[PDB]
């Protein structure tokens, strides 16, 4: 049952690298996603439906 | 109508593909799909012999009826993520060894192979995808169990068992304990057969159970069930 | 050509026909709606039940005119050609209803007694080919009614009847007897075989759904005999004693009344075939 | 005991990660997004109905030409559809009929599929012989192969039910990179637009962000209460959304390393099979077990629309690369195109 020590070391190493990750604020990420949504809103045929002349599935 | 030559030829190719798909579906509709289940390597091999690494396909024909029997052994994962793939099978063939009532599973401490089979049967039989799917329960290794029940009593497996240490009474008790796990007795049928290591009429029992299931299905179509 | 005055008939026929038409048209139309829209996929068996529903329905559509004929003290004032069309329609829809009852019985026999047979594998297109061939044979065997004059004129009272009290019509009487005894034998054989087979399977027999199916298989046969045997018996009694029974009031009334039990069959058909189904939406 | 000390250190590291997530969160996506206009009611109509499958359709994938499809069903048939004309370009008979995933190559040259046979089979569509033949069969997974995604004609990442994601070399057929760390069976898979990273959702109620070229997990995303069955990146590759069996869709950000918004409703209690994003990412489309697809305002957690019309459970979803149409596959053996 001594093989679990290596698994525990691997798990704590993964958690140690996952902790040392630079994180931007959730307001900044929210603004980035909102800006991406607003920048490509006109080129979204599902969000903004195109006319039937421009619709290939007419 | 408003199609080019290549468009019409592609439509013709699509219609040929549709025709071959219809022929393949009609060929697969006459086949009998059976799900082979059991707790570890208990009696699945023996049965496969009587009838004939991911999923194992076993094909055999009996009385002009083709059978597709699928073995999901060595699929060590969560069952609920792929057990809905076998929702439309004709019947479930559940193989249970009779001789492992006193053996231990050796994966968990103080774990019985018999009780593991009971828990697997309880999970499979009362599953949401197998509400109306009949189960052909096979009780493997009846001769080994008969010759070893004299040495080892069944009370070490079932503490509430108070019957005699004979093959017939204890075998009927085990069959009753397995059939008691069915909480859907009003909508599914469990077929129990006792199979020895070299028993010839195993296929006939499967054919009879599948024929009952097919009769059930047939009635539904005639709006008679 | 005779002058029967069975006032009794004018009091029992008009109502019976109204009730039969009102109930049967509703039942058969609902069954046809269920078959056509709700049922998304059809199987050879749904094709047979649908054709049985059609024949039964068409016969209920032919009832309204027969009712007028009976309300006007059995006076047909719609013409001669209309008379031949009404008689043809009724006969053809009674023959088609009987034929498709026999078809349904045979399909059930093959589904229950020969589950793994090739007959059960055919597709709905082959089913549609048999139902159309059977419809064609039904229409061919009932066209004679369109090649004769059925109008008997007496005391300004025109009578459009194919079961003439004068004497044996000939093929009409033959066909009338065969269209019962022949399908009767087939249906009895199929029903006995089906029930017997179902019982042998003791694991399957114990279910409640299996008991209900075994009961309805016998219910459908009982209805056919109770609905078609009275008229066949009355016609047989008339034929045998044709001389004395000729234009007999009592025999005429018995024949006319018993002939409405066939219309009763096409009204109870959707009840014992579609509404009794625990799986038809 | 070193084991108890390492468990205590792992608990301390998890608490440090949770505290770093909590201290870095100041204003949620709702608190910033509630001041912009909603998308209104998004109504889509079934433009095409692709018939021809005879069993439950388990997977789909769109072409990069936004016209060609591939679908997998338990018939053992991979049908390639011309979605514009409802034409079957190819029908590929499979050696194993228990297929649960399918992928279409970005070049359009290849189709992968996999399932209970634990094998990703690559199919060469454009052969000199004029038929679709098996390019090779990728073996090495010990569990059911639940998702596969092409990076190029020679690289493919395959999710599987052996709690392991795997990157393959199709030229050699060998296990190039093994991604391990998931506790439950990995059920979904999604590649980044630059194919530098990818996310995987598993049955341990967790999502992990892997790097292809280093083969080890960068970030682990938690928050779900049940088995994650669907995952999909936001179109810029800096965020992704998951779908699980607790009837909630969660949106996660890679840079913030947090859950931003839950897409759940009280009237929805069934699990989520498929999750896909629109071209701009404003609409999140999720396929559920109650037989219909619900369009979600991905920025506002509002039900933008319902894609009803399937008689059985919607098992797979797909939005074209030009965002023109969304295609829903379901267990009633039908594929439907929506606009
Ligand atoms: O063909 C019929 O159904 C029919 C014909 C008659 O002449 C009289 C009666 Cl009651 C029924």
């Amino acid at each position: 049952n001594t093989a679990s020590i290596a698994q525990a070391r691997k798990l704590v190493e993964q958690l140690k690298m996952e902790a040392n990750i630079d994180r931007i604020k959730v307001s900044k990420a929210a603004a980035d996603l909102m800006a991406y949504c607003e920048a490509h809103a006109k080129e979204d045929p599902l969000l903004t439906p195109v006319p039937a002349s421009e619709n290939p599935f007419r | 109508c408003t199609l080019s030559a290549e468009d019409k030829a592609a439509v013709e190719r699509s219609k040929m593909i549709d025709r071959n798909l219809r022929e393949d579906g009609e060929k697969a509709a006459r086949e009998v799909k059976l799900l082979l289940l059991g707790a570890g390597e208990s009696g699945k091999n023996t049965i496969v012999k009587q009838m004939k690494t991911g999923i194992v396909e076993t094909h055999f024909t009996f009385k002009d009826l083709h059978f597709k029997m699928f073995d999901v052994g060595a699929q060590r994962s969560e069952r609920k993520k792929w057990i809905h793939c076998f929702e439309g099978v004709t019947a479930i063939i559940f193989c249970v060894a009779l001789s492992d009532y006193d053996l231990v599973l050796a994966e968990d401490e103080e774990m019985n192979r018999m009780h593991a089979s009971m828990k697997l049967f309880d999970s499979i039989c009362n599953n949401k995808w197998f509400t109306d799917t009949s189960i052909i329960l096979f009780l493997n290794k009846k001769d080994l169990f008969e010759e070893k029940i004299k040495k080892s009593p069944l009370t070490i497996c079932y503490p509430e068992y108070a019957g005699s240490n004979t093959y017939e009474e204890a075998a009927a008790y085990i069959q009753c304990q397995f059939e008691d796990l069915n909480k859907r007795k009003d909508t599914k049928e469990i077929y129990t057969h006792f199979t020895c290591s070299t028993d010839t009429k195993n296929v006939q029992f499967v054919f009879d159970a599948v024929t009952d299931v097919i009769i059930k299905n047939n009635l539904k179509d005639c709006g008679l069930f | 050509c005779c002058r029967i005055e069975g006032d009794t008939i004018s009091q029992v026929m008009p109502p019976l026909l109204i009730v039969a038409f009102v109930l049967g048209a509703l039942g058969n139309g609902v069954a046809l709606c269920g078959f056509c829209f709700h049922m998304k996929t059809w199987k050879p068996s749904t094709v047979y039940l649908f054709n049985l529903a059609v024949a039964d329905f068409l016969l209920m559509i032919c009832l309204p005119f027969r009712t007028d004929y009976y309300l006007r003290r059995r006076h047909w004032a719609f013409g001669d050609i209309p008379c031949r069309v009404g008689l043809f329609t009724l006969a053809m829809n009674r023959a088609g209803s009987i034929v498709f009852l026999t078809v349904v019985a045979a399909d059930r026999y093959f589904k229950v007694v020969h589950p793994h047979h090739a007959v059960n594998t055919i597709s709905t297109r082959v089913a549609a080919g048999i139902v159309c061939t059977l419809w064609a044979l039904v229409i061919l065997g009932t066209v004679y009614l369109l090649l004769e004059n059925h109008l008997c004129v007496q005391e300004t009272a025109v009578s459009c009847e194919s079961f003439i009290m004068e004497s044996a019509n000939g093929w009409h009487d033959i066909m009338f007897q065969l269209e019962f005894f022949m399908p009767l034998g087939i249906i009895l054989f199929c029903s006995f075989k089906i029930v017997w087979s179902l019982r042998r399977r003791q694991q399957l027999a114990r279910q409640a759904r299996m008991k209900k199916a075994t009961r309805f298989i016998m219910v459908v046969a009982i209805v056919f005999i109770t609905c078609y045997l009275p008229s066949v018996s009355a016609r047989l009694y008339f034929l045998w004693t044709v001389p004395s029974s000729a234009c007999d009031p009592s025999v005429h009334g018995a024949l006319h009344i018993t002939l409405s039990f066939t219309y009763m069959n096409s009204m109870l058909d959707p009840l014992v075939y579609y509404f009794s189904s625990p799986s038809f939406p | 005991s070193e084991l108890d000390q390492l468990r205590q250190e792992a608990e301390q590291l998890k608490n440090q990660i949770r505290d770093a997530r909590k201290a870095c969160a100041d204003a949620t996506l709702s608190q910033i997004t509630n001041n912009i206009d909603p998308v209104g009611r998004i109504q889509m109509r079934t433009r095409r109905t692709l018939r021809g499958h005879l069993a439950k359709i388990y997977a789909m994938h769109w072409g990069t030409d936004s016209r060609l499809l591939v679908s997998a069903s338990q018939d053992g048939k991979l049908i390639i559809w011309d979605s514009y004309t409802t034409n079957k370009v190819h029908a590929i008979p499979l050696r194993s009929s228990w297929v649960m995933t399918c992928a279409y190559a970005p070049s359009g040259n290849y189709v992968a599929c996999g399932g209970l046979d634990n094998i990703c089979s690559i199919y060469n569509l454009k052969t000199r012989e004029g038929n679709v033949r098996v390019s090779r069969e990728l073996a090495g997974h010990t569990g059911y192969l639940s998702c596969c995604r092409f990076l190029d004609d020679n690289q493919i990442v395959t999710s599987s039910g052996d709690t392991t994601c795997a990157l393959w070399d199709i030229e050699t057929g060998q296990q190039t990179t093994t991604f391990t760390g998931h506790t439950g069976d990995v059920m979904s898979l999604s590649l980044a637009p630059d194919t530098r990273l990818f996310v995987s959702g598993a049955c341990d109620a967790s999502a992990k962000l892997w790097d292809v070229r280093e083969g080890m997990c960068r970030q682990t995303f938690t928050g779900h209460e049940s088995d994650i069955n669907a995952i999909c990146f936001f179109p810029n590759g800096n965020a992704f959304a998951t779908g699980s069996d607790d009837a909630t869709c969660r949106l996660f950000d890679l840079r913030a390393d947090q859950e931003l918004m839950t897409y759940s409703h009280d009237n929805i209690i069934c699990g989520i099979t498929s999750v896909s994003f629109s071209k701009s990412g404003r609409l999140l489309l999720a396929g559920y077990d109650d037989f219909n697809c619900n369009v979600w305002d991905a920025l506002k957690a509002d039900r933008a629309g319902v894609l009803a019309g399937h008689d059985n459970r919607v098992s797979c979803l797909g939005v074209t690369d030009d965002g023109m149409a969304v295609a829903t596959g379901s267990w009633d053996s039908f594929l439907k195109i929506w606009n």
